[PDB]
């Protein structure tokens, strides 16, 4: 049978932070990737 | 005015899902962190 083989690791990760003397929160932003772990 | 914003991952370019390849990346030193540091450059003074 035909069987398509796809690389993972899609897409990378991006953080998103405000100064550190501001907040320790954080948001994190994964590239051209649908929300799926999350 | 602005060029294709690439980012490429000499991490896993290079080394793709091996840990003795990673080592063997990392033994030539930061090289894959140049290449990354210099692609993020051309993003930003792209969106600048």
């Amino acid at each position: 049978e035909i069987l398509d083989i796809t690389p993972c690791s899609f897409g990378g990760v991006s953080v998103i932070t405000p100064g550190t003397n501001t907040s320790n929160q954080v948001a994190v932003l994964y590239q051209d990737v649908n929300c799926t772990e999350v | 005015v602005s060029m294709t914003k690439t980012s490429v991952d000499c991490t896993m370019y290079i080394c793709g899902d091996s840990t003795e390849c990673s080592n063997l990346l990392l033994q030539y030193g930061s090289f894959c962190t140049q290449l990354n540091r210099a692609l993020t450059g051309i993003a930003v003074e792209q969106d600048k």
